[PDB]
């Protein structure tokens, strides 16, 4: 298909730091893969961010009760929407499952099937942190409300060394610790 | 408890 | 920061295909199903703890519609410049032996929102077991979707994910197959 496209995206978006203490609402109008226009609640009023926007900017601020509505959707709308489902995002809590296994030298330590994004990875060297020749994948978002990471180490091992990835998640009291031995 | 759905605004004819 | 919700819409011409869904920290907490117009929760769990009223986001779509046929004039009729995506295969977990896992094909940065994404088992198209996500947003403005295959790893199987998008001159084929 060779005929013409035209899209426009409208995108809310709620900025939440230190729980609902500070909240930020982003109004962003997009026409094809150039925003124009933005409502920003740290600013209070509509903003063109290209000269396709500028007539937009210009009739929703003259428009008031779009600003009284506006200004004060980071409680309305923000703060609740947070609320509606804090119990299953915010709260949501799936513990890794965490494998070592050597993928030629490399070995690899898999953390899959967790949530949240935030998790530390740490390798061990017959008890001693090994910080250099580590290198990971990244926090991978497999679109289903978990994570995985991989997290690799540089490394020939030699007979008897026993190698260990300490895992450390929201999910867990205490770490997680998968031994490998050479 | 319900999503809010924030209100799309009409633009400048 | 800590956490975002974004509650994102896209309507596309001359397609006339639009979209409505929430995200909390890049993850579709629901959309809602245009030709049904009912909401689809992403986890079935979700719709046992919160509720949505649809014809809200039936009605944000209606005036998508119409601001985009504005802006289409203003513009004096300037279109999309279609972005490639970048398609990656993985799996959800390490690969085991007569394990059952999942391939997820990583269709990401492109525009406009619509693509053909078909995975092959051993040249042949496997339209069964499937699913996938809605076209979810980015802050440059692109798309990212997911395509999943749940699967029983093999030694005599052989695996590909074939993209078709208008910014492509080719289908993307993507390969997987177990190793060792
Ligand atoms: C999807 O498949 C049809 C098959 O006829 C094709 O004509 C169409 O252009 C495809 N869409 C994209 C986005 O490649």
């Amino acid at each position: 298909d060779t005929r013409p496209r035209f899209l426009w995206q409208l995108k809310f978006e709620c900025h939440f730091f230190n729980g609902t203490e500070r909240v930020r609402l982003l109004e962003r109008c997009i026409y094809n893969q150039e925003e124009s226009v933005r409502f920003d609640s740290d600013v209070g009023e509509y903003r063109a961010v290209t000269e396709l926007g500028r007539p937009d900017a210009e009739y929703w601020n003259s428009q008031k009760d779009l600003l009284e509505q506006r200004r004060a959707a980071v409680d309305t709308y923000c703060r609740h929407n947070y609320g509606v489902g804090e119990s299953f995002t915010v709260q949501r809590r799936v513990e890794p499952k965490v494998t070592v296994y050597p993928s030629k030298n490399l070995l690899v330590c898999s953390v899959s099937g967790f949530y949240p994004g935030s998790i530390e990875v740490r390798w061990f060297r017959n008890g001693q942190e090994e910080k250099a020749g580590v290198v990971s994948t990244g926090l991978i978002q497999n679109g289903d409300w978990t994570f995985q990471t991989l997290v690799m180490l540089e490394t020939v091992p030699r007979s008897g060394e026993v190698y260990t990835c300490q895992v450390e998640h929201p999910s867990v009291t205490s770490p997680l610790t998968v031994e490998w031995r050479a | 408890r319900f999503y809010k759905t924030l209100r799309a605004e009409q633009a400048s004819q | 920061e800590e956490h975002v919700i974004i509650q994102a819409e896209f309507y596309l011409n001359p397609d006339q295909s639009g979209e409505f869904m929430f995200d909390f920290d890049g993850d579709e907490i629901f959309h809602v199903d245009m030709a049904k117009k009912e909401t689809v929760w992403r986890l079935e769990e979700f719709g046992r703890f919160a509720s949505f009223e649809a014809q809200g986001a039936l009605a944000n779509i209606a005036v998508d519609k119409a601001n985009l046929e504005i802006m289409t004039k203003r513009s004096n009729y300037t279109p999309i410049t279609n972005v490639p995506p970048e398609v990656t295969v993985l799996t959800n977990s390490p690969v085991e032996l007569r394990e059952p896992n999942v391939l997820i094909c990583f269709i990401d940065k492109f525009t406009p929102p619509v693509v053909n994404v078909t995975w092959l088992r051993n040249g042949k198209p496997v339209t069964t077991g499937v699913s996938e996500t809605v076209f979810l947003p980015r802050e440059d403005h692109l798309f990212r979707k997911f395509h999943y295959l749940p699967f029983l790893p093999s030694t005599e199987d052989v695996y590909d994910c074939r993209v078709e998008h208008w910014g492509l001159d080719e289908p993307l084929l993507k390969h997987w197959e177990f190793d060792t």
